[PDB]
RNA sequence: UUGGAAAAGAUUAGCAUGGCCCCUGCGCAAGGAUGAC
RNA sequence: AGCUUUGCGCAGUGGCAGUAUCGUAGCCAAUGAGGUCUAUCCGAGGCGCGAUUUGCUAAUUGAAAACUUCCCAAUA
């Protein structure tokens, strides 16, 4: 299915990125058949609609679209990648890695905080936000 | 226009390409000086290969198919399992596509039995309990009107 | 009721309370090491309150009155409720950011003196806060002064020329590798000096040497449990700085005071001279009474920990 | 709920009926799975236990809905003798006890005020203090505030109620999320709350004045569990040469759990049986009150067969329904043995006589909400009698 | 639009 | 409804006036005292009474 | 005059406007009764 | 010509303001909303959703809480 719009050369992105204003460009580099990539989408999809006043999302293929590979060190399976007025954002998940998600969360309410802390920070002015959430740990029990 | 184009810097090694066995997906001779020799000792190397599988290529293979047909036959892909309704979707009118809406919008009566039974049982019940004199009831209209003539 | 209840086999009207725990949490107090004796691992002692008897916390106030009642997001409830266990891990710091508790990771704060053990990003932005605007060196810079002015103040009563403001380097104050000079004190006449003695060695054995110009140090730590005693250390940091590479002394002769403010502790164990001995006690009882940096860092750390008198 | 797009053609549906299935089927499953990991006690984090609460939330009322539709098309499970059977056990059972049925709560009642204040603050003491409450809780603590300021308006409501009302509102459902098995919590609307809980302190009050439920009924009110054990205990130590066995006898504790008791409860002769009791207005409210829509989200089904539990006087319910249980348990002889005459009863484990007490092959009954405890004392000829039998 | 990404998946599946 | 942008507008430009009955509703003049207090040195009621 | 050196703005409080209502005055619309050789 | 009424708006005094003040794009409504009194009787909006503009001043926190080159020594 995958109705999030995608785009299919560098060209797209990087007039993608520059398109939103007012909102949080996200960006999911990876390959659709891969399964980490279909849970961060269906959640996506299930939030598409809830962020569009802040937010917009696209799809970025690795194969399509490699560019990106080198100077995003696009070398995990997936990425999340989050841009505003041009400018990335870096969010402090405690992963150990401030510039991407890298993983796929099943609640889709942690990346609606997620994306609103990432917007909340940018309009203000910060470039690194602090995720309102510590992610080192998977809290199982 | 390349990446830099946004005026961006930075802050197939994908996992993905990568296995702890074998390493790196992908040969690293995929291109070069190919000529007819090199068809011709790939042709070769190909052929001592297949020898070499010669030693048990028709049980291997026996197998091999033997086990890929139980396999699908037991546990079908889920493309499989829905071709037939499918296929038997083609049979349908341009016209009636256009006619999805969206999501704005003898036998026997099982319950008469249960009733007629429990109606008997409830009967029962009544005629059982009416030789029982110690049982209290109140009017409930009576017991309300004096309710209502005790409102201050 | 949503609620699981684990009382459910009786009612606290209808049967009464079955057990008591208020021995419990007497023996426990004493068993912990007694009130004054928990309190040591804790920053009350960094607060300067003369007492514990009339203190007392505010639950549920923050910065912003708590802010209870809002149309706030379930993010914002999230860092309201992390809130209490920053004053919490603020309130633990001393005996939780040890290196015993914590192998390895010893990295100084930014501009400030204070080395953490472990990745505690709560302790970090907590400390960050209380030193806020570079209170380090404003400390540092407010306890110069006002040695200076105390030995000026009484500059003809043990023959000394003048006093001196010695170039100092910001990180100085927060420089723990090396050291230098801060106050340097000229004569007229010649200052007999005494062997290394402590701050409260009343007995010390006369040097048979004497010098003309006289350094003085100040040295700030903020120590944990394992690391609070301030006579080690500033004994250690005096016979350290004196045979450095790195740290150059105007004279071999000089005094270095060493002030806890995690504890509020001083103590001085350079060469001394007679006079200054009771100088320097009035003026280190006076600069931890009425210190204007220090009463501001010690208002921050009450503000922090939400501890009021 | 039914699906039937009319504007989608056939083809295009029977593929999504297709698609509904295997996705329904993986998704039973599944949860089925997750349940059984979580249980055995396998690492899990919370969104999982979320999700399969609310899956097996969902299944337990699709097979709650397929049982209440069972139980009406298959008619009563109870036999009609079956049940005028059960019916002549009690009511020589409360014609033996001289039982003066409850009243339909007085309007001078001289304890109605008292009643009222006790459920009231019963009902309060549910609100733990959250600070954030939705609007059925503010609503419900508005109702018990303006109750308890004017409790002769609420007592007069209350009447109304128990003598005219007979159709309720939607009862919802949730499920606490024991990993050992799920328990159900109901939700009732304020008003039906406040009067359920006068209903069940009157209840309970006059019951416990009348002597309506024999000792051996616990959880008493007047010992701890520990103490029931600690009497129970005792009571077994304290019978007659208990232990001695060099005649061959032999001692027998036997517990059970009443298994399905709250389920196979059937109102109509649950409703039959409350009129022996309590005045028949009281026990039609009582029965109605069960009858009633049970709601989850977007599910729901008239709950038919079963007992609610949720009600505040279906604490009542199930002491009763199963004090009729105990005798067909104990039968009307040994329980009149045991629970004493009526001029004067005996305690919990008592007996007016020792050649009373051993005349019957059991010594000790007691009976929680839904475990019996049975303690039987045989000789050698009345157990190989039992054997063979 | 959605066709293209599911015949990308399709043929990677 | 989709969620509505975050935004951090001015708080408050004007005081009194209205202002103070809309903390009345909200956020009124409570006892602010003794109830969010901790007494640091003794115990109230019961020890672990909670 | 002279010489020399070079929090992306927070938080709380009060007053007035705006909002609503009685009354007043005025304007306007539509009138009501009535006085004058 | 004097006088007066209803409605309306401007201006002003006084008063009210969370059982208060509105939007409602949702629905219903004089072709009748809602009624336990007076029921062969009364006659208006009602129900759900969602809100409670602008200026000035003061105070707190903070090093700085924002209006257009500042500082140091000496004489006049």
């Amino acid at each position: 299915s995958y109705m999030l719009p995608h785009l299919h050369n560098g060209w797209q992105v990087d007039q993608a990125i520059l398109s939103e204003e007012d909102r949080v460009v996200v960006i999911r580099f990876g390959h659709d058949w891969d399964p980490t990539c279909m849970k961060m989408d269906e959640v996506l999809y299930s939030i598409a609609e809830k962020v569009k006043n802040f937010a917009v999302i696209y799809l970025v293929d690795i194969t399509e679209v490699p560019d990106f590979n080198k100077m995003y060190e696009l070398y995990d399976p997936c990425t999340v990648m989050f841009f505003f007025r041009n400018k990335h954002i870096m969010i402090d998940l405690g992963t150990g890695n401030n510039n991407k998600i890298n993983w796929a969360m099943e609640d889709k309410q942690e990346m609606v905080d997620i994306i609103e802390t990432v917007y909340r920070g940018a309009r203000k002015g910060r470039g690194l936000v602090v995720s309102p959430k510590d992610y080192s740990t998977k809290y199982r029990y | 226009v390349p990446g830099l184009g946004r005026g961006a810097t930075g802050f197939d090694l994908n996992d993905t390409n990568y296995d702890e066995f074998n390493g790196y997906a992908g040969s690293l001779f995929s291109s070069g000086p190919y000529e007819k020799d090199d068809e011709e000792a790939d042709a070769i190397y190909a052929a001592l290969d297949k020898r070499m599988d010669e030693r048990r290529k028709e049980r291997r293979e026996q197998r091999e198919k033997e086990e890929i047909e139980k396999y699908r036959m037991e546990r079908p892909k889920i493309q499989q399992q829905f071709s037939d309704l499918k296929r038997k979707l083609a049979e349908v009118t341009e016209e009636e596509w256009l006619s999805i809406p969206e999501v704005g919008d003898g036998e026997l009566d099982m319950r008469k039995i249960g009733q007629a039974r429990n109606t008997l049982m409830d009967m029962r019940l009544s005629q059982v309990s009416d030789s029982v004199s110690g049982q209290t009831v109140v009017d409930p209209k009576g017991y309300l009107t004096d309710l209502n003539s005790m409102i201050p | 009721v949503l609620k699981q209840n684990p009382f459910w086999w009786t009612h606290q009207r209808h049967d009464g309370k079955l057990w008591n725990l208020n021995n419990y949490r007497t023996d426990m107090i004493q068993a912990l090491g007694g009130v004054e004796g928990i309190l040591e691992h804790t920053l009350f002692k960094g607060t300067y309150f003369p007492t514990w008897e009339g203190l007392f916390w505010e639950k549920a106030s923050g910065f912003e009155e708590s802010m209870k009642w809002k149309k706030l997001t379930n993010a914002q409830r999230s860092g309201l409720n992390q809130i209490p266990n920053r004053r919490f891990t603020l309130w633990w710091s001393p005996t939780i950011n040890r290196a015993n508790v914590y192998v390895g990771f010893q990295v100084q704060l930014d501009l400030t003196g204070i080395f953490m053990h472990g990745k505690i990003p709560t302790l970090k932005i907590s400390l960050i806060q209380i030193f806020r605007a570079h209170l380090w060196q404003k400390i540092h810079e407010s306890i110069v002064m006002d040695l200076c002015q105390v030995f000026d103040q009484e500059l003809d009563a043990l023959e000394i020329e003048t006093v001196q403001k010695e170039t100092i380097h910001p990180r100085k104050s927060y420089k723990m590798n090396s050291s230098c000079a801060d106050i340097l004190l000229f004569a007229s006449y010649k200052w007999n000096v005494s062997r290394p003695s402590l701050l409260a060695d009343s007995k010390d054995v006369m040097d048979s040497t004497t010098t003309q110009k006289y350094w003085i140090d100040i040295q700030l730590r903020w120590g944990d449990y394992d690391s609070h005693d301030i006579e080690r250390y500033a004994r250690a940091k005096f016979l350290d700085y004196t045979t450095d590479n790195m740290s150059i002394y105007p004279s071999p002769t000089g005094v270095l005071i060493a002030i806890d403010l995690a504890y509020n502790l001083h103590s001085a164990y350079g060469n001394w001279f007679p006079g200054s001995k009771p100088l320097i006690q009035q003026a280190m009882a006076k600069i931890m009474k009425a210190n204007p940096a220090l009463y501001v860092l010690r208002e921050r750390i009450r503000k922090g920990l939400q501890l009021y008198s | 709920i039914p699906w039937k797009v009319p504007g989608l053609p056939t083809p295009i549906e029977n593929m999504i009926l297709r698609y509904v299935k295997a996705k329904a089927d993986w998704w039973t499953n599944t949860a089925h799975y997750n349940r059984e990991r979580i249980r055995r006690g396998a690492t899990v984090d919370k969104t999982v236990c979320k999700k399969n609460l609310g899956r097996l939330t969902r299944l337990y009322l699709k097979a709650e809905q397929e049982r209440q539709h069972n139980y009406l098309k298959d008619g009563p499970y109870i036999t009609a003798e079956e049940a005028v059977a059960v019916y002549t056990t009690t009511v020589h059972w409360l014609e033996s006890r001289r039982f003066s049925p409850i009243p339909f709560p007085p309007l001078s009642y001289k304890h109605d005020t008292k009643l009222l204040i006790l459920a009231l603050e019963r009902l309060k003491e549910a609100y733990s203090v959250k600070s954030r409450l939705n609007q059925s809780q503010r609503e419900e603590l508005g109702l018990i505030e303006q109750a308890y300021d004017n409790p002769h308006e609420a007592l007069s409501r209350i009447k109304r109620h128990l003598l005219t009302q007979r159709a309720f509102k939607e009862v919802g459902i949730e499920f606490m999320d024991l990993y050992s098995h799920l328990v159900p919590v109901y939700d009732v609307e304020p008003l039906e709350k406040i009067t359920d809980a006068y209903l069940d302190q009157y209840l309970w009050y006059e019951a416990d004045k009348r002597r309506l439920f024999p000792p051996w009924i616990k959880p008493a009110d007047t010992e701890p569990p520990p103490l029931l054990v600690y009497k129970w205990c005792q009571g077994i130590n304290n019978l007659q040469d208990v232990w001695e066995t060099s005649e061959g006898e032999c001692n027998v504790m036997l517990e059970s759990r009443f298994e399905k008791m709250y389920e196979k409860i059937d109102l109509t002769l649950l409703n039959r049986l409350l009129r022996l009791i309590v005045d028949h207005n009281i026990a039609d409210y009582m029965t109605a009150k069960n009858n009633v829509v049970i709601n989850y989200k977007d599910m729901n089904h008239t709950n038919s067969y079963g007992i609610i539990r949720g009600l505040q006087f279906a604490s009542f319910i199930v002491q009763y329904y199963g004090l009729v249980m105990d005798l067909l348990v104990l039968g009307l002889h040994r329980a009149s043995e045991m629970a004493g005459p009526p001029q004067m009863p005996n305690d919990f484990l008592s007996f007016q006589d020792i050649a009373t007490e051993a005349a019957h092959p059991i010594r000790l009954f007691c009976r929680y909400i839904d475990r019996i405890h049975i303690f039987f004392r045989f000789t050698a000829d009345e157990a190989r009698d039992l054997i063979q039998r | 639009d959605i066709e293209s990404s599911l015949k990308q998946l399709a043929e990677r599946r | 409804k989709p969620l509505p942008a975050p935004l951090d507008g001015q708080r408050k430009k004007r005081g009194g006036r209205r202002y103070r009955k809309m903390k009345e509703r909200l956020g009124l003049t409570e006892i602010r005292k003794q109830a969010n207090r901790m007494s640091f040195g003794e115990i109230e009621e019961d020890a672990y009474q909670e």
